[PDB]
């Protein structure tokens, strides 16, 4: 009775967090070590105190956000996920 | 103690009735100053109703008195028109309002 | 004058750019007044033979375009782009004639993933409501009378679409001739503002299919005709503001296909539902019609039908593959297109499913190689470029996480039912645009009437998962700490508009659970807030407080200790202080808080019995704290100071019949009655459980000790005893409460106990 | 002290001809010194975030010492180092410093700067106001001329 | 990550442990380049508070606790059914204790930080001689042990 007899909404909202408890997110992907290698490996396509093209300006940008003014910083998720991706 | 010109070419003997619907096809200008409102430019004419207020009762009573297609120069008197306070930002205080209106309507 | 002049006058071209900056900061954040009086000044006219032209200098022609986006298309882009987060799908069979659609003409799973953004998506966003302007309006003689703001004046969108069409392709065929004269005398002038421009009407969401396809293959006229000459932008070499320009473009695009893919996985998932629950009521048929010859009857009744939905669903759902392990109770037929869904999903994905220059052939494919390729040129000088390209090549190699973010904010939206939910989102976008600006009387009136329109909606009564998601929780206590802290006794600025919040705020903790727990560590800080502050009459945040623990038995039990502690200091604090409100409202001045006192302690009340019991951990907590400072309930009158509590009840009866300290409804004899009462039954309900656990412990022998030994004997006997008025001339909240012969009793048989003698008496 | 220092030399109802006052060798080291003087304030204020907040006090005096003859430069520079490094102070502001901000622009020429501070002085840190919005499309732009 | 380590201070947000995951993940193994680096970084550019952010970060860890776990334990009791209310009542257990993770790799990633026997970074961790300020880390691991 609790099974059949129900609005499709509930039934729909149940199968989303089913499908989100479910083996998506299982490391199924191993992308990392593929886009790292990917981004180095281009150093210069036609080209001495030339900065590196790949892997140097994010490491500028995240230094330059370091040493800023203001206190601490907060949220900057990209640095989030930049970092959980390189470890 | 309202002035009209009217212009006699363009014929029309439809004077408009109450309660039905013309359009206009005006442009605004200020007095002894610049052009603030234009029909012409928006390529649009505007449309209104007679006799359910929704306009300044000073242009309703000088564009009463009209035919079809015979513009004049309706120049509206402000003590009536927007009064002391007038529109904040667009028209000043005390200053009358000076239109050419020009009726196509097809009815 | 002529515009055109720009060799000579450069004072006065400066000054005419930083007017342009005026008026464009003037109309900025809403304003739809001095929107219409710069469409006066500015008009129709003069904004298109501006747009136009291409001999006008740069700076005049960039702060030209960006004050007709700031004057027109602002409001509503902000409004959209305000809820681009928000996927709603409604049950129409065009919801279901849509899905991932592979093209399976000469292919199939090996092939294109589709332009992004080609229309026949279905969502629930609230219409623009745009009008046109006009001058030949009377003003309404009634000031405001709660009028509705205005609206942004109207243009011609298809015109200006197609005008903005022409002129980006007369820019991109400049840009392949290669010309010296720029048409602002810089590629900047030239190529930002047409693109500022394209993007805002791309958000907007005009253009229908032709005119996105139009504009996908002149970005990049190599991989998309599955539908030398005329090169794409992005193979030209560009400045940074092209290239932020072309990056936000890319992301609205990217955004778009997200959209279309969850509301495929949507329809995919209602056709799934559906096919489930015919074979669930199958299933359930033949074990009805076959029921007998079984040694497992009662488990299978126990597992259908004793267990909620939810671990049904996931029983049946979870072990389907179980990294293949079956052990599942459903066929094997649904279960191929399920993997065959899975599998088209991921391949519609960055994955390549077998092994973890050349012609991308897609999009993701595209992006990533164009962002290396400009990595690869000379160091970029600009930080928000970088961090914006480095946005979008994180944001395209990893669907999943995009994927788990974007789920929690979907739903599906019953038929015929769509009027309510254009109503509610209606409604959620004006709080927020008025939530972007300060506040005022006119915008608290508009947020009145409009929270007092949103209450009738028959939506907020079910799908708690709509407001659990969104974050308008977030938002209203937002709104409410912008109008209540920030500038110290700034908090009594604009009152009468609580009322509404706190009506909503407690309906929102009635509504669920888990909304329940968020919304009470939001007014524990909400309560912690009006501590500092002294809080507020009439509808005090504390009566939430005490309205939101009526029932929970779970978070009372991991309820924190350092709040309590406030809350009891603010009590003492209240309780020492003299009400200078009180004494300016027409009462002698007496140190004592009779409001504040009655608030805390009815808070106190609803904090501790929880469902009915009383957990000894908050219990025992409260009675230290309380007692830890001798200067708390009313220590100059309850007996602290040397005074007794017959006497104080004797003396607030006598203030209590024909008063002479006061002078005009709330008198001081009934607060007394009322703030004794309260205290008294919240001392009866801090009692040790029952007898069931004091014959074990000693701590409980001791806390009834400490209890007896407060409050001393022939004292509820004496005021039960006392007589009351006439039983049924008519009379008022100014004598004996029969309510407080209630609390009477329950401390007695909570506390004391009972016996003959006395229970005779 | 550098404020009254300032208010005592601003005690002249001119400050061109009327050095008789104090003497010889002071009409020319008039202007130069008050010019000095307002950089020096202005470079005091300017980069420091506490030290705007702290100033904000009175505004009333630097609108009323703004239109002072040959106090052009400078002085407003001041007004907007507070308007940029100190965006609380924007709450107390009536129609007297609208008035007197137009009357500086149509006096003391059209310069840009005080485009540049009436641009300023609508829009906050992230959150619009509506009143100073209000006024100022009402008395900058009244109509035309 | 030194920069971004030395930035916030007492906050035990997600930033620390996604800096703390990162000083693991780069400096596994004890390269003694990675090591050399950092040595002159903090010899060149002379900054306190670091350290003092280090003392700061560590002085706020948890440790266990008899009345939590009597809390923990009467919420796992239950008592009612809810509406699937037994996953989210608590994180699986965790209201006790909840930063163990945390300290492991802040403890794990000083051990890698001094691991080599170069008697370099012993000396500076227990007195830093380019800074006017002492923060002794030795004594607060110390005392966070007992």
């Amino acid at each position: 009775t609790p099974l059949y007899n129900l609005p499709t909404h509930r039934a729909c909202n149940m199968f989303l967090e089913s499908y989100k408890a479910a083996w998506i997110l299982t490391e199924d992907h191993s992308f990392e070590d593929r886009m790292i290698d990917d981004l180095s490996k281009a150093g210069e396509q036609e080209e001495e105190e030339k900065k590196p093209d790949p892997l140097h300006q994010l490491v500028l940008h995240f230094s330059r956000t370091a040493l800023t003014e203001k206190s601490k910083l907060d949220e900057d998720y990209l640095y989030m996920a930049y970092a959980d991706i390189m470890a | 103690g309202v002035e009209i010109e009217t212009i006699s070419p363009g014929d029309g003997r439809t004077f408009p009735k109450k309660g039905q619907t013309c359009v206009v096809h005006y442009t605004g200008m200020l007095q002894n100053g610049k052009k603030f409102d234009s029909s012409r430019d928006r390529n649009k004419p505007f449309k209104f109703r007679i006799g359910k207020q929704e306009v300044i009762k000073g242009f309703e009573e000088g564009a009463a008195q009209m035919s079809l297609g015979q513009r004049a120069k309706l120049t509206c008197t402000p003590d009536v028109a927007y009064g002391a306070t007038g529109h904040p930002g667009v028209i000043p205080p005390n200053a009358t309002l000076i239109f050419d209106v020009e009726l196509l309507n097809l009815e | 004058m002529d515009i055109l002049e720009l060799s000579e006058r450069l004072d006065l071209q400066r000054f005419h750019s930083h007017t342009l900056r005026l008026y464009r900061a003037v109309c900025a954040l809403g304003n739809n007044r001095v929107a219409h009086a710069l469409c006066s000044h500015v008009d129709q006219a003069q904004l298109l033979h501006a747009l136009e032209d291409a001999h006008l200098p740069g700076p005049l022609r960039a702060g030209y375009y960006d004050l007709l986006i700031s004057i027109h298309l602002e409001s509503a882009c902000r409004s959209r782009r305000s809820m681009l987060s928000e996927y709603i799908v409604p049950l129409t069979p065009e919801t279901r004639a849509i899905t991932l659609f592979p093209p399976g003409r000469k292919g199939g799973n090996a092939r294109r993933h589709g332009l992004p953004g080609v229309g026949v998506t279905t969502s629930l966003r609230p219409p623009h409501h745009f009008s046109p302007p006009c001058f030949v309006a009377a003003l309404p003689a009634a000031g405001v009378a709660e009028a509705p703001a205005r609206l942004s004046p109207a243009i011609p969108l298809e015109a200006l679409r197609d005008k903005a069409l022409r002129m980006l392709g007369e820019a991109v065929r400049d840009g392949g001739q290669h010309a010296r004269d720029p048409v602002g005398g810089s590629v900047e002038f030239q190529f930002v503002p047409v693109l500022k421009l394209v993007s805002t009407l791309l958000v907007m969401g005009i253009f229908g299919d032709e005119d996105v396809k139009q504009i996908l293959k002149m970005i990049e006229p190599e991989v998309f005709t599955e539908e030398d000459l005329e090169e794409g932008l992005l193979q030209m070499k560009l400045p940074e503001s092209v290239k932020l320009q072309m990056c936000n473009l890319l992301e609205y695009f990217c955004d778009q296909e997200l959209q279309h893919r969850v509301e495929s996985l949507a329809a995919f998932a209602e056709r799934y539902v559906d096919k489930l629950q015919a074979n669930q009521r199958s299933r359930y048929a033949l074990l009805m019609r076959a029921f007998t010859m079984s040694a497992a009857e009662t488990a299978r009744r126990t597992r259908e039908f004793r267990s909620p939905p939810q671990e049904q669903i996931n029983m049946l759902l979870h072990f389907k593959d179980e990294a293949d392990e079956e052990d599942c109770p459903l066929p094997e037929d649904i279960r191929q297109d399920l993997q065959d869904f899975h599998q088209d999903l991921l391949a519609h994905c960055g994955i390549q499913l077998e092994g973890e220059e050349k012609k991308p052939q897609s999009l993701q494919e595209l992006v990533s190689h164009m962002v290396v390729r400009w990595a690869q040129e000379d160091y970029v000088q600009s930080p928000e470029l970088v961090r914006a390209m480095f946005s979008l090549l994180h944001r395209q190699y990893d669907g999943l996480g995009e994927l788990l973010r974007a789920l929690p904010r979907a739903y599906t939206i019953s038929p015929s039912s769509v009027e309510d939910t254009m109503s509610l989102l209606e409604c959620l976008g004006q709080i927020r645009s008025l939530l972007i600006v300060q506040m005022g009387p006119q915008e608290e009136n508009l947020m009145i009437q409009s929270i007092g329109n949103i209450m009738n909606n028959k939506v907020f009564y079910q799908h708690p998962n709509l407001m659990r998601a969104l974050g308008m929780h977030e938002t209203v206590m937002e709104v409410m700490v912008n109008v209540l802290g920030g500038g110290e006794t700034k908090e009594i600025r604009f009152p009468k508009m609580v009322t509404s919040c706190c009506r909503f705020l407690c309906y929102f903790c009635r509504i669920s659970r888990q909304n329940q727990r968020s919304m009470f560590d939001h007014l524990s800080y909400l309560l912690e807030n009006s501590g500092i502050g002294l809080g507020m009459q009439g509808s005090t945040p504390l009566d939430v407080a005490a309205a939101s623990v009526i029932d929970n038995n779970e978070l009372a039990l991991a309820l924190q200790e350092q709040d309590l502690e406030k809350v009891v200091s603010y009590l003492a604090g209240c309780g020492l202080q003299s009400c200078p409100m009180l004494l300016a409202k027409g009462y002698p001045d007496i140190g004592w808080n009779p409001c504040g006192g009655e608030r805390y302690l009815d808070f106190l009340r609803f904090a501790v019995f929880v469902n009915g019991e009383s957990v000894e951990e908050n219990a025992n907590v409260v009675v230290r704290l309380l007692i830890r400072k001798p200067e708390c309930f009313g220590p100059a009158l309850r007996g602290e100071g040397g005074s007794g509590l017959l006497a104080a009840i004797e003396e607030a009866i006598r203030i209590s019949e024909d008063p002479a300290r006061d002078g005009p409804r709330v008198h001081l004899g009934h607060a007394i009655m009322s703030f004794y009462a309260a205290l008294i039954d919240l001392l009866g309900r801090c009692a040790p459980e029952m007898h069931l656990i004091q014959a074990g412990k000693g701590e409980a022998l001791r806390i009834r000790a400490i209890l007896r030994s407060l409050v001393p004997l022939d004292d509820l006997v004496g005021i039960i005893s006392l007589p009351l008025q006439i039983p049924t001339q008519p009379k008022m909240s100014a004598s004996f409460v029969p309510d407080h012969k209630a609390s009477m009793v329950l401390f007695l048989d909570r506390v004391y106990g009972i016996e003959n003698q006395d229970f005779l008496l | 002290l550098v404020l009254n220092c300032i208010d005592r030399l601003n005690v002249y109802t001119t400050a061109a001809h009327f050095a008789e006052y104090a003497g010889e060798e002071a009409a020319e080291s008039w202007k130069e010194i008050v010019n000095l003087l307002s950089e020096l304030l202005a470079s005091l204020i300017r980069g420091n975030r506490a030290n705007c907040a702290l100033f904000s006090t009175n505004l009333d005096w630097v609108v009323s010492k703004l239109d002072r003859l040959e106090a052009s430069s400078g002085i407003l520079e001041v007004l907007y180092c507070v308007l940029i490094e100190s965006p609380e102070v924007l709450n107390i502001i009536q129609e007297n410093h609208i008035k007197s901000i137009i009357s500086l622009l149509d006096k003391h020429g059209r310069n840009h700067k005080v485009l540049d501070v009436l641009c300023s002085l609508c829009v906050c840190n992230g959150v619009a106001v509506r009143s100073n919005q209000d006024l100022i499309t009402e008395n900058l732009l009244p109509g035309r001329e | 990550v030194l920069q971004m380590i030395s930035a916030c201070k007492g906050e035990t947000g997600a930033m620390v442990s996604s800096t703390l995951k990162l000083g693991i993940s780069i400096l596994n193994g004890g390269n003694a380049e990675v090591q050399q680096k950092m040595l002159d970084y903090l010899k060149d550019k002379k900054e306190v508070g670091f350290f003092q952010s280090i003392q700061a970060l560590m002085q706020t860890c948890s440790v266990l606790d008899l009345n939590a776990f009597e809390r923990q334990n009467k919420a796992e009791g239950l008592g009612m059914v809810n509406e699937d209310g037994t996953v989210i009542n608590r994180q699986n257990g965790e209201k006790v204790m909840a930063d163990d993770e945390f300290t492991q790799d802040l403890f794990r990633f000083l051990q890698l930080l001094c691991e080599g026997h170069n008697n370099d970074f012993q000396n500076y961790l227990r007195t830093q001689t380019g800074n006017t300020t002492t923060i002794n880390i030795i004594i607060c691991t110390v005392d966070y042990l007992l």
